[PDB]
C-alpha cells in the first residue's frame, strides 16, 4: 500500500512488495515443468503465442553442454540471468578446467537476485527459472525464484495453473525417478505432467517444448516436427 | 630484464584438397636445447569442422587456441546455433591477433577446414593477425624447409610439361587424401634431419564433410 | 619485471603404473649463499595432488596462500567437498596455469617453475609442468631447472614412452628418483643433501616422506687424482 | 615540408611557401600549398613534421572559423597569432606535442596595417617586418637585412622576394620544387599564379 | 530512498514556465532598486541600498556595484552571496580572454556566458537556479558604450536605460519617459537619481542609502575609466541635481 | 611492395604486386593488395600486412555506415580523411601504411588520395608506394601522358609493376590491375609475373639486360 | 550526479514534460520560415512591450550556424543558444573531417537528435524550443526549411510558422502558399512573410524582422525602412 | 512520485506499459512475409499540407538484407536504428558475413530495457523489422519497448493496429505472391487511415533475396494504389 514504492522499504509484517510484484509476474507466465530421474534430467515447457500470425515464445535456454534452464515470467530478465549463468559455467572451464556444479550455480542466482532487492534504484527480476543439469553427483533440478529462493527438487512447475503439474509429479514422484537409462519415457512422464495444467488447450506441435540432459547426453532442445513424438 | 616471450619450436602444416583438409603438426616441445615432451599436441579440433594451431611461443599458442574455442561458443549461443564457416572463423581470428597489436601473440596460426561449397580450406595467419586462404601452408619453426617442397609437390612450381620447350606449365590438380599424406610424411621426415626442434612424433588432423580423424606416425627421437 | 632473490632449485617427478612421484630438495638458496635447509618445497593440497615449485621462494610462499586459500573457498556451500566435487590436480594446475600467463601478461611474473603431480578421481595419473611464462606441457617425466638437464635423461632411460609407464613400478620409479637427486647433488652447485619426496598412488594415496638424505656416494676415486695434468705428488 | 617566408611590406604580407612534399628518396608532389586561410584577412603558412602540420592548421582554421560565426566579426591579427601561440604553447608540454612551425601573415581592418607573426613549435611569438622557418633563414635574414625597406609596394615586396627564392635555388641543397606566392591586404587574400 | 525528498528544480509547469526561475524572479522584485542608464558619451549605474542601518559603516561597503574588470562593472539585485559566486566567475572568464587573445573581453561575450551558466542551472544539475539579476554596464572597441541585463533564467538583452529589482514597472514607465538618445552623462546621472527618488519605498532618498558609478571617457585621450563614487561623492551630486 | 594509381583521360589505372615478405623470406607470391571498398571505391595498400588489412577493411566498414547514415555515397577525399585521421591518433605508436584511396563520384570526378601512418594526405593525379616505387616510377614517369588510351594505361601500369617486380627484391609474385570509370571500378585481371616478363621482353623487346 | 528521470510516461502514454515544452514554444514570439523558388526567408515577430531597447546588441532572433545554413526559433531564449552553440560546432566538426561543409537536413539531423537525447537521458529537462533551420546545400540551388521541436522529430516544410498565434498564421499560409507555384522572387517571398505576420504582430514598425538567405552564402539581414516599405505596400492594396 | 522501474500488482512494468499506450497513437504501419519477400508500408500522417510528405522517413534501411518500419514516437527510434547500423555492420567486419535477422533484432531489444535510475525512460516507439538470411529465409519481427520481439507471418501496429490485425488474420495465407502481399497492404492501410489513401501519405517498401531491401517511388505505389482500386470494382 504505502510500502510498496520500491524493494528498499518492508512493510509492517515485514513482507517486501516489489519481490511480491516480481513474484507475481511469474504467475502470469506461461507453465513450464521441471522433472528427473538418477541418469537424466527434463524440461518441459509450454509456449505463449501473441496470436495465430505469431510464434511461439521460446521458454527453454541452453547455459552450457550440461546445464540449461526454462523460463516463466519476464523473458529479457531470464536472458540475462542465463547470460550471467552462461559467463559462470564458462569460468569455471576456462580458469579450473571444471563443469560447474549445478548446486552452485543455483548458489550464484540466488546471490546476484538479492543484490536487486536490497539497494535503491534497481529493481527484482521478473522471473523464476527451473535450472536443470547433469554434473559429477548426478542429474539435479532447481527452481529459481527472483526473491533469491533457490531450491533443489526431485520435480517442479512454475507458471499459470502450475498447481496441477505440481499436485501429478507429488503424486508420481515414485515412479518418474526410477526412470532410469531412458530418455523417452522420462520425456512422456512430464509431457504428461505438464498436461494437468492445460485448459481448453492442447498440445500441438508447435506448441510444446521439451529440452533434456543425462548421462551420455548433452543438453539439447527439441522444438517443430521433432516432439510430435510425445503428442 | 624480463623476456616475456620464449620459443617453444616445432612446426606445422597444412595442406587442402577438392573435398577435404588436413592440418599436421610434430608433437614435439622445446626450450633452448632440452625436450620438454616428445608428445604434447597443438593441432586441435575446435568444433564445427574447423581444425586449428598455432605454432611459435606455446603459452601464446595455448591462449589463442583456448580464446578462438571460446569464440566459437559464444557464436552459437548468441547465433541460434549457425554453423561458424571458415571464412568467418578466419576474419575472427584476425581481431583476436590484432587485438594485441602493439604486445603480439607470437605464433604462425593456421586452421583448416570446408568452405561453404564443401571444398578443401586452409588460411594462415602471420602474429599480428594478417591472413590469407592459400591450397598450401607450412609454418613455425621448419617452415623455411617445408614451404618450398610443397610449392614444388602441391602447386606443381617451376614444373614444366616434359618435350614442350618450358612453354606449357604442369596442370594444377586437386591431390587425392593418399597422396597428401606422403607429402605430409616425406616433409616431416625431411624437416626432423635438418631441423633440431623437429621430431618425435607427427600427429595429422584430417577434415572431410563426416567430421574430423586422426592420424599419428613415429618421427625420429635425436 | 622481478629478479628472483632467495630460490629454490630443482624440482623433479615421474609416472609409474599406478600413481606420480614427485621430488624437491629442502634448500632456500641467496645466490651462491645456502641460506636456508629448511624449506619444504612440496605441497600438498588434499589427498590427492602435490604442487612441487622451484625458483623465487617469496612467490612460492604467495602461491602457497593461493592453495591454502582454493581448498577454503571450494569447501563453501559444497556437501560434497570431501567426495565427489574435492578438488582434482587438474583443477588445481589450471588455476596455477592461469595466473601464471596472467601474471606474464601484465609483465610482473610469479618468478617460479611449477609441477603438479596428482592422481584424477578416475584413476589416471596426473602429471603437469607450468613456469613464469605460462608455458605447460605434460611428460612420463617432468623435471626443472637442472633436473630438466640430468633427471630427465635418467628418468626416461626407465619410462622413455607412455607404453612404459604399465611396466614401471612404485618402487622401480622411487630408485630412479632417488638417484636423480644423488646425481644432482654431485653436480647442482645450488643443490643440498636433504630432501623431501611424494608418493600419490591411486590405491595407498598420499605417502609423504620428509628429511631424505643422499647416500651411497662415490667419493673414494677422488684420493688418486693429483693435480692439473703433470703433478704427480 | 621546408621553405616558408614571410615579408611585411607597406599595404600587405606575402607569404611565400615551397611546393615539394618529399619522403625518403622520392618528391611525391611538386604542387602542395602549405597554407590556410584561418579568416578573410588571415592566412597562415607552415612547416614541421609530416601529418602534425596539416592536422594542426586545420584545427586551428576551425576554430578561427567557429569565432567568426559565433561573433559575426572577423578576429584581428593579433588576436589570432596570440591564440595559435597559446595552443603551440599548451603542446610543447603534452604528451606529444605538435612539431609546427607556422607564419601569420594578416591584415589589421580597425588599423589598416599589414601584420607578419612567426611562432615555432614551442609557442615563441615574434613580430616582423619579414620572417622565416628552417633553413631558409639562415640565407634570407642577411638579404632582406640588406634589401628589405619598410615603405615598399607590394610589387617591390615580390621582387625582394624573388631574389630570396633565387638566392635558396641557388645555395640550399634540396629541390623544393618553387614556392606558392600568396598577398594578404585590405582586399583580402588571393595568390599569385606565375611565380 | 532519496527521491521522496527531491523538490525538482529543474522542471516545467503544464504551462510551460520553469516554476524556479519564476520564484527566483519573485525573489529580485523585493530586492533594492538599480538602475543603468546608457549615454552617448558614458553609462550611469546607480542602486539603492536594502533598508540601510545607521550603525553600517557605508565607506568601506560593498553591496550592489562591482567591478567585473577595468572596462566592465555590474549592478546586483536578489542574494548578495549568489552574485559574489558569479562575480568571480566573470572575472576569471574575462582573464581567461585576455590570456587567450591578448585583448580586453567584448562585453557580450562576457555577458553571454555569464547568461550561459544560469541557463545551465535551470535545464539540469538539480540545483536552485541563482536568485539574482545583473545590469552589465562595459565598453568595448566594437560596440562602445553597452548596457546589458541577465536574470536566473539565463535570458540576457541589451538596453539603453533599464531598471531590475523592485519598482521595475514604475521605474521603467519614468525612464521611458525621459530617456533620449542625444543624452549626455551628466544628463543621465541626474535621470538616474530623480527616477530612484520617485519608485524608493523610503522616506527621502540620502547618500548613505545609494551606490553609484559611472564608466565615461572622461580620462585622457580615447581611454576609459570607471568611477565608483565615494560616499561624500553621492552627498555632493545628489545636492548639486537638488534632491535633498 | 610497389603500388601505382595514375589518373589520365579515360579514368583511373591502379595496379599493384602481390609480394608478402618476412625479412628476405618470400611470406607470400599471392596476396591480394587491392581492397574493393563499394563498387566506385578502391583501396591500394603498402606497408605492415596486417595494419593495411584490418584497418582498410575497416574504413570499408565506415564508408557503408556513411551511405547508410546519409543516404548517399561517401566522398573520396571524406574516405580518405577517416583513414587519415584514424592512423593520426595512433601516430608513433609504431603502424606501417601507404595506402592510396582511388575512385569515382559525380562532385569530385576521378581522385587520388595518398595516405599514409605518419599522417600525410595528399591529393595527386600520380602515386607510386612501396618498396620499389622508385622502379616503378621510373618506367611510368618516363612513359606518361595524359592523352594514353585505356588500352595504353592499362600496360603502362601493368609494365611500371613489371620493371619493380623485376629490380626490387622485395616486390613480384604477379600484377593485379583495376580501371576506375564514371561507372564504377573494372578488374583487369591477375597476371603472373613467371609468365608476363618473358612475354614482355620478347614482344617489346626490352630486358636486354637479362639472358634471353 | 544528478540522475532524476524528469522525462516519463504517464497512464495515458503522453510525456508531459516534452508536452509542457511545447506550452513553452507557444508561449514564445512567432517565427516563420517562407521558401521560394530561388531562396528562403525567415520572418520573426518581437514583441513591442520592450521600449528602451539597444538593438545594435540585443541578441537576433535569426542566427547563423554556418555561412550557409540559419536558424531562428520560438520558446525560451536561453535554451535556444545551447542548441545553436552546439550545431555551430557541428558544423565546423562536419567541414573539418568530411570537408564538405553540412547539409541543412544533416544539421537539422543533429539539433533534432540533441533535443531528442534531453526527453529520455536522466537529471535533465527537454528543450523548450522548437526551430527553424533553413538555407542551401553546398553547391546546390535548391531551397531548403526544416523545423524541429522538443519531442525530437523533424520535418520539410514548404513554409511553416511557430510561436504564439503561429495556428493563425499558419491558417494563412495554407491558402496563400501555392505549391505548383512558390514566390518566384525574393520580394515576392518577403512580401507573403511579412504579410503572414501582419495578421498576428500588431504594428509593423520595429517589431519584425526578416532574413533573406539565398544560394551560395548569401545571406542578408533587412533594416528597419526595407521591411516598413513592404508593411506600407501591403496595407495601401489591402483598403480596397 | 515513484520508481522508474517499478512493478504494479498485476506483475508489469508501469513505464513498460504506459509506453505501450504511446505506440497507440502512433501512425500505422504493417508488414506481410512471403516467400517471395518480405513487404513493409506505413501511414505517413502529416499533421499539415504545407508539411513536405516526402521528409516524412517512417521506413529505413539498416542493411542491404534488413529493413524496419516504425510507429510511436518516432524521434526514439534514431538511437535504435543507428545501434543496429552499427551492430550489422560490425558483425560483417567481424565475421565476413551478414548478419541473421533474429540477431540484429535481438540486439535492438537489448537495449529496450536498459533503462532506470543507461536512459531514463523505455523507447516511446515499436519496430517492425523485416530482413532476409540464408538460414531462416524471409522473417519479419515486432520488436517492442518491454525487450520482447516475436516473429509474424503478418503484422500490424499503431493506431489502426487491432483493426488490420483482424483483416490480416483472414487474408494471410503461406502461399502469398510479393505483388498480392503489396496490394494486401496497400487495402488494409486505406481502411485504416483517417485520410484517403494515395502516394503522398503512404509508402511502400520490401526486402527481397536478390534485390536487398528497397523502398518504393511515389510513381511505383501510386500504379499499385490504381491496381488495388480497379481489381476491388472489379468483383
Ligand atoms: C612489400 C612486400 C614490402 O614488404 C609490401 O609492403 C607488403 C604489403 C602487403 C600488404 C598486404 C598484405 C601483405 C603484404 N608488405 C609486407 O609484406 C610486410 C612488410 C613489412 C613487414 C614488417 C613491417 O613492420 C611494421 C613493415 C612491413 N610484411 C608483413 O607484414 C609480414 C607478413 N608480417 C610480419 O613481419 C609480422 N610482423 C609485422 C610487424 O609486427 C610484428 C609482426
Ligand atoms: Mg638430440
Ligand atoms: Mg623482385
Amino acid at each position: 500500500n504505502n510500502y510498496d514504492g520500491d524493494t528498499v522499504t518492508f512493510s509492517p509484517t515485514g513482507r517486501l512488495f516489489q519481490v511480491e510484484y516480481a513474484l507475481e509476474a511469474i504467475k502470469q507466465g506461461s507453465v513450464t515443468v521441471g522433472l528427473r530421474s538418477n541418469t537424466h534430467a527434463v524440461l518441459v515447457a509450454l509456449k505463449r503465442n501473441a496470436d495465430e500470425l505469431s510464434s511461439y515464445q521460446k521458454k527453454i535456454i541452453k547455459c552450457d553442454e550440461h546445464m540449461g534452464l526454462s523460463l516463466a515470467g519476464l523473458a529479457p530478465d531470464a536472458r540475462v540471468l542465463s547470460n550471467y549463468l552462461r559467463q559462470q559455467c564458462n569460468y569455471s572451464s576456462l580458469v579450473f578446467n571444471r563443469k560447474l556444479a549445478v548446486e552452485r550455480a543455483g548458489h550464484l542466482l540466488c546471490d546476484k537476485a538479492q543484490k536487486n532487492t536490497q539497494s535503491y534504484g534497481g529493481r527484482p527480476y521478473g522471473v523464476g527459472l527451473l535450472i536443470i543439469g547433469y554434473d559429477k553427483s548426478g542429474a539435479h533440478l532447481l527452481e529459481f525464484q527472483p526473491s533469491g529462493n533457490v531450491t533443489e527438487l526431485y520435480g517442479t512447475a512454475i507458471g499459470a495453473r502450475s498447481q496441477g503439474a505440481k499436485t501429478y509429479l507429488e503424486r508420481t514422484l515414485d515412479t518418474f525417478i526410477k526412470i532410469d537409462g531412458n530418455p523417452d519415457e522420462l520425456i512422456k512422464a512430464g509431457v504428461e505432467a505438464i498436461s494437468q495444467s492445460l485448459r481448453d488447450e492442447s498440445l500441438t506441435v508447435d506448441n510444446l517444448s521439451i529440452a533434456i540432459v543425462g548421462k551420455d547426453t548433452p543438453f539439447t532442445i527439441y522444438d517443430g516436427e521433432a516432439v510430435a513424438k510425445y503428442i | 630484464q624480463f623476456n616475456p616471450y620464449g620459443d617453444n619450436g616445432g612446426t606445422i602444416l597444412g595442406i587442402a584438397g577438392e573435398d577435404f583438409a588436413v592440418l599436421a603438426g610434430d608433437t614435439r616441445n622445446i626450450t633452448d636445447y632440452s625436450i620438454n615432451s616428445r608428445y604434447e599436441p597443438k593441432v586441435f579440433d575446435c568444433g564445427d569442422n574447423i581444425v586449428m594451431s598455432a605454432n611459435g611461443f606455446a603459452a601464446d599458442g595455448d591462449a589463442l587456441v583456448k580464446r578462438f574455442k571460446n569464440s566459437v561458443k559464444w557464436y552459437h549461443f548468441d547465433h541460434n546455433d549457425k554453423k561458424l564457416s571458415i571464412n568467418s572463423a578466419a576474419r575472427n581470428i584476425q581481431h583476436l591477433l590484432y587485438g594485441k597489436r602493439f604486445f603480439p601473440y607470437y605464433v604462425h596460426t593456421i586452421i583448416a577446414g570446408l568452405d561453404e561449397d564443401g571444398k578443401g580450406a586452409v588460411y594462415s595467419f602471420d602474429p599480428v593477425g594478417s591472413y590469407e586462404r592459400e591450397q598450401c601452408r607450412a609454418g613455425g619453426a621448419a617452415a623455411s624447409l617445408i614451404m618450398p617442397f610443397l610449392d614444388n609437390q602441391v602447386n606443381f612450381k617451376n614444373q614444366y610439361e616434359p618435350g614442350t620447350n618450358g612453354k606449357v606449365k604442369k596442370p594444377l590438380k586437386y591431390l587425392s587424401v593418399e597422396e597428401v599424406i606422403k607429402l605430409v610424411r616425406d616433409s616431416f621426415t625431411s624437416a626432423t634431419e635438418r631441423h633440431i626442434q623437429v621430431g618425435d612424433g607427427l600427429e595429422i588432423l584430417i577434415v572431410t564433410k563426416d567430421g574430423v580423424r586422426k592420424e599419428f606416425y613415429e618421427l625420429k627421437r635425436d | 619485471t622481478q629478479q628472483p632473490i632467495v630460490t629454490g632449485t630443482s624440482v623433479i617427478s615421474m609416472k609409474y603404473d599406478n600413481g606420480v612421484i614427485i621430488a624437491a630438495d629442502n634448500l632456500g638458496s641467496y645466490g651462491s649463499l645456502l641460506r636456508f635447509n629448511g624449506v619444504e618445497r612440496l605441497i600438498p593440497v588434499g589427498d590427492n595432488t602435490v604442487v612441487g615449485i622451484s625458483g623465487d621462494i617469496s612467490d612460492m610462499q604467495h602461491i602457497e596462500r593461493l592453495l591454502k586459500d582454493l581448498v577454503t573457498e571450494n569447501a563453501y556451500d559444497n556437501p560434497l567437498a570431501d567426495a565427489e566435487e574435492a578438488l582434482e590436480p587438474s583443477y588445481i594446475f589450471e588455476y596455477l596455469a592461469t595466473v601464471m600467463y596472467q601474471r606474464r601478461s601484465k609483465m610482473n611474473p610469479l618468478w617460479n617453475a611449477i609441477i603438479v603431480a596428482g592422481v584424477q578421481s578416475n584413476g589416471d595419473q596426473f602429471l603437469r609442468y607450468v613456469n613464469l611464462l605460462g608455458v605447460t606441457y605434460s611428460s612420463p617425466t617432468l623435471a626443472t631447472g637442472f633436473g630438466a638437464h640430468m633427471a630427465n635423461p635418467l628418468l626416461r632411460k626407465v619410462v622413455d614412452r607412455e607404453s612404459d609407464i604399465p611396466k614401471t613400478t612404485v618402487q622401480v620409479a622411487e630408485e630412479a628418483i632417488v638417484n636423480a637427486m644423488r646425481v644432482l647433488y654431485y653436480r647442482d652447485a645450488r643443490s643440498s643433501r636433504n630432501f623431501s619426496l611424494a608418493i600419490i598412488d591411486k590405491n595407498t594415496g598420499l605417502t609423504f616422506k620428509k628429511n631424505l638424505q643422499v647416500e651411497n656416494m662415490k667419493w673414494d676415486f677422488a684420493k688418486d687424482i693429483k693435480g692439473y695434468g703433470t703433478q704427480k705428488i | 615540408m621546408d621553405i616558408i617566408l614571410g615579408i611585411r611590406v607597406q599595404d600587405s604580407v606575402i607569404l611565400a611557401s615551397s611546393k615539394a612534399v618529399t619522403r625518403g628518396i622520392s618528391v611525391l608532389k611538386d604542387s602542395d600549398d602549405k597554407t590556410r586561410q584561418l579568416s578573410p584577412h588571415t592566412l597562415m603558412s607552415f612547416a614541421g613534421e609530416a601529418g602534425d602540420t596539416v592536422q594542426f592548421a586545420e584545427y586551428i582554421q576551425a576554430n578561427i572559423q567557429l569565432y567568426s560565426i559565433r561573433e559575426d566579426y572577423e578576429l584581428s591579427p593579433q588576436a589570432v597569432s596570440s591564440f595559435v601561440r597559446q595552443e603551440l604553447a599548451k603542446s610543447i608540454r603534452s604528451r606529444r606535442p605538435y612539431q609546427v612551425n607556422v607564419l601569420i601573415g594578416g591584415y589589421d581592418k580597425k588599423k589598416n596595417k599589414p601584420e607578419l607573426y612567426q611562432i615555432d613549435y614551442l609557442g615563441t611569438k615574434v613580430e616582423l617586418p619579414y620572417g622565416a622557418h628552417g633553413y631558409s633563414g639562415f640565407y634570407t635574414f642577411s638579404l632582406l637585412d640588406h634589401h628589405y625597406r619598410p615603405d615598399m609596394t607590394t610589387e617591390e615586396g615580390l621582387d625582394l622576394l624573388k631574389l630570396c627564392v633565387q638566392e635558396l635555388e641557388k645555395r640550399m641543397p634540396m629541390d623544393f620544387k618553387g614556392v606558392i606566392v600568396k598577398i594578404v591586404d585590405k582586399d583580402g587574400i588571393r595568390q599569385v599564379d606565375d611565380f | 530512498g532519496s527521491r521522496r525528498y527531491d523538490s525538482r528544480t529543474t522542471i516545467f509547469s503544464p504551462e510551460g514556465r520553469l516554476y524556479q526561475v519564476e520564484y527566483a524572479l519573485e525573489s529580485i522584485s523585493h530586492a533594492g532598486t538599480a538602475i543603468g542608464i546608457m549615454a552617448s558619451d558614458g553609462i550611469v549605474l546607480a542602486a539603492e541600498r536594502k533598508v540601510t542601518s545607521t550603525l553600517l559603516e557605508q565607506d568601506t561597503s560593498t553591496e550592489k556595484l562591482y567591478k567585473l574588470n577595468d572596462k566592465i562593472a555590474v549592478a546586483v539585485a536578489g542574494l548578495t552571496a549568489d552574485a559574489e559566486i558569479l562575480i568571480n566567475t566573470a572575472r576569471i572568464h574575462a582573464q581567461n580572454y585576455l590570456k587567450t587573445y591578448n585583448e580586453d573581453i567584448p562585453v557580450e561575450i562576457l555577458v553571454r556566458r555569464l547568461s550561459d551558466i544560469k541557463q545551465g542551472y535551470t535545464q539540469h544539475g538539480g540545483l536552485r537556479p541563482f536568485g539574482v539579476s545583473f545590469i552589465y554596464a562595459g565598453y568595448d572597441d566594437r560596440y562602445g558604450y553597452q548596457l546589458y541585463t541577465s536574470n536566473p533564467s539565463g535570458n540576457y538583452t541589451g538596453w539603453k536605460a533599464i531598471s531590475v529589482g523592485a519598482n521595475t514597472s514604475a521605474a521603467q514607465t519614468l525612464l521611458q519617459m525621459d530617456y533620449k538618445d542625444d543624452m549626455k552623462v551628466d544628463d543621465a546621472i541626474e535621470l538616474a537619481l530623480k527616477t530612484l527618488s520617485k519608485t524608493t519605498d523610503s522616506s527621502a532618498l540620502t547618500y548613505d542609502r545609494l551606490e553609484f558609478a559611472t564608466i565615461r571617457k572622461g580620462a585622457n585621450d580615447g581611454e576609459v575609466y570607471q568611477k565608483i563614487f565615494k560616499p561624500q561623492e553621492i552627498k555632493d551630486i545628489l545636492v548639486k541635481t537638488g534632491i535633498t | 611492395t610497389t603500388t601505382l594509381a595514375f589518373r589520365f583521360q579515360g579514368g583511373i589505372i591502379v595496379a599493384v604486386d602481390s609480394r608478402a615478405t618476412a625479412g628476405n623470406w618470400v611470406a607470400s607470391q599471392t596476396v591480394k593488395k587491392v581492397i574493393e571498398i563499394n563498387p566506385f571505391l578502391l583501396g591500394t595498400v603498402a606497408g605492415g600486412a596486417a595494419d593495411c588489412q584490418f584497418w582498410e577493411t575497416w574504413l570499408g566498414s565506415q564508408c557503408r555506415l556513411h551511405e547508410l547514415r546519409e543516404k548517399e555515397r561517401i566522398s573520396v577525399a571524406a574516405a580518405s580523411k577517416i583513414l587519415s585521421n584514424l592512423v593520426y591518433q595512433y601516430k608513433g605508436a609504431g603502424l606501417s601504411m601507404g595506402t592510396m584511396i582511388c575512385g569515382y563520384t559525380r562532385k569530385e570526378g576521378p581522385t587520388i588520395y595518398y595516405v599514409d601512418s605518419d599522417g600525410t594526405r595528399l591529393k595527386g593525379d600520380i602515386f607510386c608506394v612501396g618498396s620499389g616505387q622508385t622502379f616503378a616510377y621510373g618506367v611510368l614517369d618516363s612513359n606518361y601522358k595524359w592523352d594514353l588510351s585505356v588500352e595504353d594505361a592499362l600496360y603502362l601500369g601493368k609494365r611500371s609493376i613489371l620493371a619493380a617486380a623485376h629490380r626490387d627484391a622485395y616486390s613480384g609474385g604477379s600484377v593485379n590491375l583495376y580501371h576506375v570509370t564514371e561507372d564504377g571500378w573494372i578488374y583487369h585481371g591477375n597476371h603472373d609475373v613467371g609468365e608476363l616478363f618473358w612475354k614482355v621482353k620478347e614482344e617489346e623487346g626490352s630486358f636486354n639486360n637479362v639472358i634471353g | 550526479g544528478y540522475d532524476r528521470a524528469l522525462s516519463i510516461f504517464s497512464p495515458d502514454g503522453h510525456i508531459f514534460q516534452v508536452e509542457y515544452a511545447l506550452e513553452a514554444v507557444k508561449r514564445g514570439t512567432c517565427a516563420v520560415g517562407v521558401k521560394g523558388k530561388n531562396c528562403v526567408v525567415l520572418g520573426c515577430e518581437r514583441r513591442s512591450t520592450l521600449k528602451l531597447q539597444d538593438t545594435r546588441i540585443t541578441p537576433s532572433k535569426v542566427s547563423k550556424i554556418d555561412s550557409h545554413v540559419v536558424l531562428s526559433f520560438s520558446g525560451l531564449n536561453a535554451d535556444s543558444r545551447i542548441l545553436i552553440e552546439k550545431a555551430r560546432v557541428e558544423a565546423q566538426s562536419h567541414r573539418l573531417t568530411l570537408e564538405d561543409p553540412v547539409t541543412v537536413e544533416y544539421l537539422t539531423r543533429y539539433v533534432a537528435g540533441v533535443q531528442q537525447r534531453y526527453t529520455q537521458s536522466g537529471g535533465v529537462r527537454p528543450f523548450g524550443v522548437s526551430t527553424l533551420i533553413a538555407g542551401f546545400d553546398p553547391r546546390d540551388d535548391e531551397p531548403k526549411l526544416y523545423q524541429t521541436e522538443p519531442s525530437g522529430i523533424y520535418s520539410s516544410w514548404s513554409a511553416q510558422t511557430i510561436g504564439r498565434n503561429s495556428k493563425t498564421v499558419r491558417e494563412f499560409l495554407e491558402k496563400n502558399y501555392d505549391r505548383k507555384e512558390p514566390p518566384a522572387t525574393v520580394e515576392e517571398c518577403v512580401k507573403l512573410t511579412v504579410r503572414s505576420l501582419l495578421e498576428v504582430v500588431q504594428t509593423g514598425a520595429k517589431n519584425i524582422e526578416i532574413t533573406v538567405v539565398k544560394p551560395d552564402s548569401d545571406i542578408v539581414a533587412l533594416s528597419s525602412e526595407e521591411i516598413n516599405q513592404y508593411v506600407t505596400q501591403i496595407e495601401q492594396e489591402k483598403q480596397e | 512520485d515513484r520508481g522508474v522501474s517499478t512493478f504494479s500488482p498485476e506483475g508489469r512494468l508501469f513505464q513498460v506499459e504506459y509506453s505501450l499506450e504511446a505506440i497507440k497513437l502512433g501512425s500505422t504501419a504493417i508488414g506481410i512475409a512471403t516467400k517471395e519477400g518480405v513487404v513493409l508500408g506505413v501511414e505517413k500522417r502529416a499533421t499539415s499540407p504545407l508539411l513536405e510528405s516526402d521528409s516524412i522517413e517512417k521506413i529505413v534501411e539498416i542493411d542491404r538484407h534488413i529493413g524496419c518500419a516504425m510507429s510511436g514516437l518516432t524521434a526514439d527510434a534514431r538511437s535504435m536504428i543507428e545501434h543496429a547500423r552499427t551492430a550489422a555492420v560490425t558483425h560483417n567486419l567481424y565475421y565476413d558475413e551478414d548478419i541473421n535477422v533474429e540477431s540484429l533484432t535481438q540486439s535492438v531489444c537489448d537495449l529496450a530495457l536498459r533503462f532506470g535510475e543507461l536512459m531514463s525512460r523505455p523507447f516511446g516507439v515499436a519496430l517492425l523489422i523485416a530482413g532476409h538470411d540464408a538460414d531462416d529465409g524471409y522473417q519479419l519481427f515486432h520488436a517492442e519497448p518491454s525487450g520482447t520481439f516475436y516473429r509474424y507471418n503478418a503484422k500490424a501496429i499503431g493506431s489502426g493496429s487491432e483493426g488490420a490485425q483482424a483483416e490480416l488474420l483472414n487474408e494471410w495465407h503461406s502461399s502469398l505472391t510479393l505483388k498480392e502481399a503489396e496490394l494486401l497492404v496497400l487495402k488494409i492501410l486505406k481502411q485504416v487511415m483517417e485520410e484517403k489513401l494515395d502516394e503522398n501519405n503512404a509508402q511502400l517498401s520490401c526486402i527481397t533475396k536478390q534485390d536487398g531491401f528497397k523502398i518504393y517511388d511515389n510513381e511505383k505505389t501510386a500504379e499499385l494504389i490504381k491496381e488495388l482500386k480497379e481489381k476491388e470494382a472489379a468483383e
